[PDB]
């Protein structure tokens, strides 16, 4: 699920740890592409 | 592994191992322990290996409660008695004393710890002699119907079955921060 | 969830044969690996043989092989043990053990209240 | 563990090509985020 929520009270440490790791590596990524897309906006406007 | 007497579980008895030489080969290849399942480190992978110290724990239980002995494994005996870290690094290893623990008439000789208030931190042992409180009111002291001694009895039988069988546990619990006990290798002359 | 259960067992002459059966019940699937292990009263634990369910392949004690063959019957979710030219050090109880992984003796579990065999 | 050494001397193949297999996704994530910024400044400075 998507909710860290329902995997903290559904499941116990292990399993819940491997899925919290899964979305952590997924948010991970779009935190980063968001930055890097901000960034190269952020050089378009300062060229601007 | 071979002692005289084993402790009980519920007073699993822990020992320190440092300066030595471990060869884990040997026991291994023993085949006769009914377990050697081993997590963190592969079983064939330790005489290359070494460590600052080694704590083995040891206790008996029944053959059928011998799975509650993991990380992360939720038990009585896991719960109550003796609770593995969530990280262990280590192995377990349990091997059956029927034979050596089963007399005609009922081995009591072995105890457990069942009821206590919250779980067991790890590597945890709890010899608190309390009487189990299950209701509000304290009893201070005359043992009976709902308020207890927080212990029970195997009473091992010989022909009992393989769940009810003694087994002889041993917890090799390892942790890495210079190296003491060092398994078997050689050394050479320093080039610079 | 696991069931193992043994059955076979008996007395038998020297040289004699006997067909051991280790019938699993519940959900099996997980447990790839399975192997026969034998008490005496006085000695402690051996594994006569082990077989892997997926791959085939199998392991045996030095004493056992040539005599002892394991097979598995995957209709039946048994997994059998035939011991010809049965000999007296052959002589004592026999479990069978079912575990995920092979690299160690624990990880096997579920053995019944296994089966005798005396050879006499 | 972070040393790919004590997951080479502490594991048999299987397991070791798991945990090798996790750093190496870890490790190749973190190089390509380097990369791509050091792109992104480079391009910044060549305008400058
Ligand atoms: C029950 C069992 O395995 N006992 C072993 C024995 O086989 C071995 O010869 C001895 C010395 O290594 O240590 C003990």
């Amino acid at each position: 699920s998507s909710v860290l929520n329902d995997i903290l009270s559904r499941l116990d440490p292990p399993e819940a740890e491997v899925q919290i790791d899964r979305l952590i590596t997924g948010r991970l990524q779009s935190l980063q592409t968001y930055v890097t897309q901000q960034l190269i906006r952020a050089a378009e406007i300062r060229a601007s | 592994f071979n002692a005289t007497r084993f402790a009980s579980v519920y007073a699993w008895n822990r020992k320190r191992i440092s300066n030595c030489v471990a060869d884990y080969s040997v026991l291994y290849n023993s085949a006769s322990f009914s377990t050697f399942k081993c997590y963190g480190v592969s079983p064939t992978k330790l005489n290359d290996l070494c460590f600052t110290n080694v704590y083995a724990d040891s206790f008996v239980i029944r053959g059928d409660e011998v799975r509650q002995i993991a990380p992360g494994q939720t038990g009585k005996i896991a719960d109550y008695n003796y609770k593995l870290p969530d990280d262990f690094t280590g192995c377990v290893i349990a091997w059956n004393s029927n034979n050596l623990d089963s007399k005609v008439g009922g081995n009591y000789n072995y105890l457990y710890r069942l009821f206590r208030k919250s779980n067991l931190k790890p590597f945890e042992r709890d010899i608190s002699t309390e009487i189990y409180q299950a209701g509000s009111t304290p009893c201070n002291g005359v043992e009976g119907f709902n308020c207890y001694f927080p212990l029970q009895s195997y009473g091992f039988q010989p022909t009992n079955g393989v769940g009810y069988q003694p087994y002889r546990v041993v917890v090799l619990s390892f942790e890495l921060l210079p190296a003491t006990v060092c398994g078997p290798k050689k050394s050479t002359n320093l080039v610079k | 969830q696991v069931q193992l259960v043994e059955s076979g067992g008996g007395s038998v002459q020297a040289g004699g044969s006997l067909r051991l059966s280790c019938a699993a019940s519940g959900y099996t699937i997980n447990t790839d690996a399975v192997a026969w292990f034998r008490q005496a009263p006085g000695k402690g634990d051996e594994r006569v043989a082990v077989i892997y369910t997926g791959s085939g392949n199998t392991n045996y004690a030095d004493s056992v092989k040539g005599r002892f063959t394991i097979s598995q019957d995957n209709a039946k979710n048994t997994v059998y043990l035939q011991m010809n030219s049965l000999k007296p050090e052959d002589t004592a109880l026999y479990y069978c053990a079912s575990g995920y992984y092979g690299a160690s003796g624990y990880d096997f579990n579920n053995w019944g209240q296994g089966t005798q065999v005396t050879v006499s």
